[PDB]
This record gives C-alpha cells, structure tokens and sequence, in this order.
C-alpha cells in the first residue's frame, strides 16, 4: 500500500505542515510585492501610501 | 514676435491684495485670489488662466 502513491517523497508530517505554509503564502499581507506604477505629474498634497 | 493672449484668459492688474500667506495642507503657501471668483489658489499650478 505505501507505493500506490509516492506523496512526493514526503513525510505525512510535512504535508499536514505544507498545508499551513500554503495558508500563509496566499495570505494577503504577505503579499507585498507590488506591479505596476502610475505616472503623472502631480503635487505633493497630503502623502499617503494608499 | 509678441504672443497673443489666448481666449480664455482674465486680464488681472498685479496687486499686492492679491497674493498673500494662507494655509494651506501644512503649509504656509503663497496664496493667489483670483478676483472674478474670489477664490483662492495656494498652488502656483491648478490657477485659473
């Protein structure tokens, strides 16, 4: 029974864990690498990131 | 070569009344009022012609 799947060479372990690492990979804040920017020449009034 | 003034520009005489200090988003900006409206333009770019 243990060869009818390989579960990719990993200990059952490592899959439970993988399953909360892939939570926290698709967690928004993470993600903070950003695409694309905007230009157009404007003033400086009240910065804010957002 | 003397360029026209164009069509949608107020003539204005200069006067000391018209710039003036005002506050303006954090700062101390060098307010202009335009005397057809009365309004007040703190920014040198966005002003009427």
């Amino acid at each position: 029974e243990a060869f009818r799947w390989s579960r990719y060479f990993l200990d059952e372990l490592q899959l439970r864990r993988l399953s909360v690492g892939l939570r926290l990979i698709t967690n928004p804040r993470i993600a903070r690498r950003f695409n694309g920017v905007r230009i157009m020449y404007l003033t400086d009034d009240d910065p804010d990131p957002d | 070569f003397v360029p026209d003034v164009p069509e949608g520009y107020v003539a204005v005489q200069y006067a000391h009344r018209l710039f003036s200090s005002s506050l303006a988003n954090k700062r101390n900006r060098v307010t202009y009022t335009h005397p057809p409206t009365g309004m007040a333009y703190p920014s040198p770019t966005g002003r009427p012609h």
